[PDB]
RNA sequence: UAGCCUUUAUAAAUAAUAAUUAUUAUAUAAUAUAUUAUAUAAAGAAUGGUACAGCAAUUAAUAUAUAUUAGGGAACUAGUUUUUUAAUAAUAUUAAAUCUCGAAAUAUUUAAUUAUAUAUAAUAAAGAGUCAGAUUAUGUGCGAUAAGGUAAAUAAUCUAAAGGGAAACAGCCCAGAUUAAGAUAUAAAGUUCCUAAUAAAUAAUAAGUGAAAUAAAUAUUAAAAU
RNA sequence: AAUAUUUAAAAUCAAAUAUAUAUAUAUUUGUUAAUAGAUAAUAUACGGAUCUUAAUAAUAAGAAUUAUUUAAUUCCUUGGAAUAUUAUAUUUUAAAAUAUAAAUACUGAAUAUCUAAAUAUUAUUAUUAUA
RNA sequence: AUAAUUGAGGUCCCGCAUGAAUGACGUAAUGAUACAACAACUGUCUCCCCUUUAAGCUAAGUGAAAUUGAAAUCGUAGUGA
RNA sequence: CAAUCUCUAAUUGGUAGUUUUGAUGGUCAUUAUCAGCAAAAGUAUCUGAAUAAGUCCAUAAAUAAAUAUAUAAAAUU
RNA sequence: AUAUAUUUUAGUAAUAGAUAAAAAUAUGUACAGUAAAAUUGUAAGGAAAACAAUAAUAACUUUCUC
RNA sequence: GAAAGAAUUAAAUUAAUAUAAUGGUAUAACUGUGCGAUAAUUGUAACACAAACGAGUGAAACAAGUACGUAAGUAUGGCAUAAUGAACAAAUAACACUGAUUGUAAAGGUUAUUGAUAACGAAUAAAAGUUACGCUAGGGAAGGGUAAUAUAGCGAAAGAGUAGAUAUUGUAAGCUAUGUUUGCCACCUUCGACUCAACAUUUCCUCUUGGUUGUAAAAGCUAAGAAGGGUUUGACUGUUCGUCAAUUAAAAUGUUACGUGAGUUGGGUUAAAUACGAUGUGAAUCAGUAUGGUUCCUAUCUGCUGAAGGAAA
RNA sequence: GGCUACGUAGCUCAGUUGGUAGAGCACAUCACUCAUAAUGAUGGGGUCACAGGUUCGAAUCCCGUCGUAGCCACCA
């Protein structure tokens, strides 16, 4: 409803910022969460306006809409507001006037997703195809089984990375304040505290 | 057009005295907006929340279990003590006196009360 | 005026610059569950909140044949169910110059030690010039993720630096001309000829692709792997 | 053969290094290409020539492009050893055997060394005449 | 009005932003004023040709000038304050 | 009266000497807070600010609160 | 029971607690305590007036008691 | 087993803080309450932070006095970071320091206090415009870069096309090229006509060819090759352009310092004169209108057009 | 920072050299009339501008602030 236009109660003018090469293998908003089928980015980390997504969505629709139970998930909402100022003006004197909402996509990313009752995978993959032809980047075709992208041309399963208490490692190896709380709580020092 | 060019400079607010580094009596080890770091042992704080050291020694910043959550600088008055120091052990004093050998300054001081 | 430069000197002078030690844990050995030594591992005394990472709280975005709160319809005889409309909750998933609960490296930075003394800091007495800067790389603000643009941050060079390379070249890659000499090591860059110097190996290309200034989505044809 | 993906060393396998060690653990490395798309005004414009190989047939050429490498090739631990190569000499019948060598690729600055000369400072001397 | 007119004259009045001695309006005459039309005329032009004289050119005599870092002073492309 | 001299006042582009900031098409110039600012400190531009400041707050809630009531004392009665 | 005199009371006014998030003295010092939101209710009361309620007691001290 | 106390743990700084925002604050810096109303006091302040100077900030300690607290102690205004202004000249007090011959005085000094210079390190007590009649010293304290726009192309194809997205058409969004427009940057300080044109091809005509239920024919439409040859004369306007008239096989689009002023012109733009409308108190002014109106050059070199001499043939 | 002199009713204005709430003015009802309205009469609201003293007795004098502005000073 409101992921192209954010209802942000305070208005305000924005830096321009980079687009996040997520150097560290972040994996976010880069899974299929709600799906069955969607539209990765594949290329190098873009921004995408509002309107070319806006855009993307209604040529998925035509798509979506026929299907029996035929669902949408827009992954991504246009969060950063973009102001310009015009090519009729001379640099310098202040920033110029908001213009439109866009959303920092890094390489990896899902865009949208789908899944009908009766979806058949080569129409969603037309589908997407087509939404890309809209869309600035370069983009790909993600199912269930196909695994994560990470790089430009690397790749990941989350299955595989590991699960870790914290907890327990932050016992076996603890911080400073840690240590001092754990002072506290013993009772040469929680008795004379004296407060 | 109208432009939004202003602002004040920067309060130059780091720590002016580090770890193990020697100190005099009144001299700024901390300068800060509200504490962020707490007067320890043999240390003083000003209005500005700015620690001082109240005594000659080692600036040295330390956790005590008695306030955790709280980060404390203190002044060691040598170099072999940790400075979270041992609670029923006795404080370490420093006297800071010295006795007046000269027979008149004796006298003097003898006459003032 | 300070910053940066110069001259002459001063010491109960190393205070300067660089690094190490400093911590945590493990194993072994020796003393009294602790201490010391040895070895190994760990981005390893103190200060920090950027990258990264994250969605906690704040600010924002999405979904639920899930629950509650009411509303609009609707079927039987005000009660009731369904298809729902918003809000709230629950669960799952997401991001931000002025969010950071996790969190680097570089950094700031302390003592002693070692190394730099044909070397540094500091102080004293005196002379200046300069206050139009430029480019390159990285991280940003503005601009349109435009400018041989503009604004500052860090480093280098040019400025004021000749020499070799980059065809030619202020700012790039090497390297700092006291005067020669020209045997030996070379730097960056090169070795078919122009032009100082070359031989090999294994693959791929057939397009003169390309051969020191890489042009995109997309299309076609192959090639591997599943 | 056919259909549909992916173009990947994360996983997986293979290979190598480091800790106890015929194994385990940890780390490091290995996963497409061509063409089209293609484009303005003095004149082709990789700096220019020109470079893509070919048996018969050479004491002889066969990228001068792209990618990964080496300094003849293969094992052992920069070094040695073996292997064939190349060149040469000797002996025997243009070939065979023996042995010697080459294997340090090279060019390249006003860099460094060497080789000499000058000035300045520091530290030692020698000669001649605040010695 | 012209084959055809952003010019000219006539007329209309959302006069962006006329107006009465910073005079208002309509005439006769005048004007090397400005714009437009008709007639006549023509080398203005279609489209230039021929001719004449003074230069230009050559020989003799006299004899400038601005300019000038030094010049042994080509094209193209590239580079580059 | 008026004229002249001396003093005093009004008026003056009549006339003379001067001036017309730095930044911009009325607005900005001094101070504070955050971001920009890249985990010390500092850090700019006609950069972004729901930006904020030229202050505000005081002489006041008092007095009374142990020898007391008739009579007699004054070792506390 | 009633008359006069002499007194006494009635000026009727909130805090009763070291008060603790209604409003009021904004600098000192001493002592003490904890806010807010949201939720469930309740006379007019309604989304929005007020009041109530809404995390855990292991160990310790004292008291009574099987 | 129960009651009461002491409390501890968890959570919280989201409330509250005189006031912005940030940091801090429950050990509370927040809140209540007693006393008080004092420390919103007086002389010396080292040493630090910050820092050109001027200033600014924290502050131990010594001495005098005060308030609260049993005490320990705490208080030199406010949880902190804004809340501001130099000298000079005046003014008011206190000080007992100087007292221009001596004594008084005046006047000056010391100490405390006063009002502003916001262009806010403040030039004076006190200062606006105009010039196209201008003058001097200097500085530059279309080309180049860019490609938002513009022009052209490509991919994908919603949708028109009597039916069929792709004969022809092709929304909004996507990927490029060009340097032909309007911009931006600031390294770098004249429009039109005439004359002669050279070059490009993104081709308007002519030649060849593919597609065209939308090629029957003929006219077309669209696309590929193709730059050999050719591509206008008049009315209006300074105009390029544009409107129209009459033609043409066609009347293509650019580049060349938007080719060409040491080749011509000078209508536009343009200074001095003048008027009009508007603006201004005015001098005068204008992304206004109108009439008038100033540059010249014998060619040294390059280059090109022709013509000779010398020469090695 | 000091010094003035003014601020009555919804409108306009008296009153002022003391022993006061008064006027016509526009506004709503009756009235003469064929029907308006001019004219005749109904009543209307003032803390005599916030707010204190001297005479049993001040809207008027002595004023505490409030307001309109005006003036001086300071203007370095
Ligand atoms: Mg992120
Ligand atoms: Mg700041
Ligand atoms: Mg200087
Ligand atoms: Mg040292
Ligand atoms: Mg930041
Ligand atoms: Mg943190
Ligand atoms: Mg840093
Ligand atoms: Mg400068
Ligand atoms: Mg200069
Ligand atoms: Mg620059
Ligand atoms: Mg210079
Ligand atoms: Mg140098
Ligand atoms: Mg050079
Ligand atoms: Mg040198
Ligand atoms: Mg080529
Ligand atoms: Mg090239
Ligand atoms: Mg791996
Ligand atoms: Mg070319
Ligand atoms: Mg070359
Ligand atoms: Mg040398
Ligand atoms: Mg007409
Ligand atoms: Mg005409
Ligand atoms: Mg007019
Ligand atoms: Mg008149
Ligand atoms: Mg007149
Ligand atoms: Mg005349
Ligand atoms: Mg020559
Ligand atoms: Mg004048
Ligand atoms: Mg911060
Ligand atoms: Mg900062
Ligand atoms: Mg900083
Ligand atoms: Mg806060
Ligand atoms: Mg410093
Ligand atoms: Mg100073
Ligand atoms: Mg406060
Ligand atoms: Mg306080
Ligand atoms: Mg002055
Ligand atoms: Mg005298
Ligand atoms: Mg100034
Ligand atoms: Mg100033
Ligand atoms: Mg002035
Ligand atoms: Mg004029
Ligand atoms: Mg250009
Ligand atoms: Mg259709
Ligand atoms: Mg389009
Ligand atoms: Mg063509
Ligand atoms: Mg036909
Ligand atoms: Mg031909
Ligand atoms: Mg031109
Ligand atoms: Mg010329
Ligand atoms: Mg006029
Ligand atoms: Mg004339």
């Amino acid at each position: 409803k409101h992921e192209y236009a954010p209802r942000f109660k305070i208005v305000q003018k924005k830096q321009k910022g980079r687009v996040p090469v997520r150097t560290g293998g972040s994996i976010k908003g880069s899974t299929l969460q709600f799906g069955k089928y969607g539209l990765r980015l594949k290329s190098e980390g873009i921004r995408i306006s509002a309107q070319q997504l806006k855009e993307a969505d209604n040529a998925i629709m035509r798509y979506v809409r026929p299907l029996n139970n035929g669902h949408l998930w827009r992954r991504l909402c246009t969060n950063v507001a973009v102001c310009i100022k015009g090519n009729e003006t001379r640099m310098g004197k202040g920033k110029g006037g908001f213009d439109h909402w866009m959303v920092r996509v890094p390489t990896g990313k899902i865009l949208f997703e789908i899944n009908g009752d009766d979806l058949h995978e080569k129409v969603a993959r037309e589908a997407f195809r087509k939404a890309g032809t809209k869309l600035p980047g370069v983009y790909e075709f993600v199912s269930l089984d196909s695994l994560v992208r990470v790089g430009l041309h690397s790749f990941k399963n989350p299955k595989d990375d590991p699960v870790k208490n914290f907890y327990d490692e932050n016992a076996k190896k603890p911080s400073k304040k840690y240590l001092n709380i754990l002072k506290s709580q013993e009772p040469q020092y929680k008795l004379f505290r004296g407060r | 057009s109208r432009t939004s060019m202003k602002d004040s400079a920067g309060r130059r607010l780091g720590p002016k005295k580090y770890e193990g580094q020697d100190v005099s009596t009144g001299e700024i080890i901390m300068r800060q907006r509200g504490t962020k770091f707490y007067p320890g042992e043999n240390v003083g704080i000003g209005k500005d929340h700015s620690i001082f050291a109240l005594e000659p020694g080692v600036v040295r910043y330390y956790l005590d279990p008695f306030h955790p959550k709280r980060k404390f600088i203190g002044v060691a008055l040598r170099r072999d003590l940790k400075l979270p120091s041992p609670h029923f052990e006795p404080t370490v004093r420093r006297f800071g006196r010295f006795e007046l050998t000269n027979k008149r300054a004796a006298y003097k001081e003898e006459n003032s009360i």
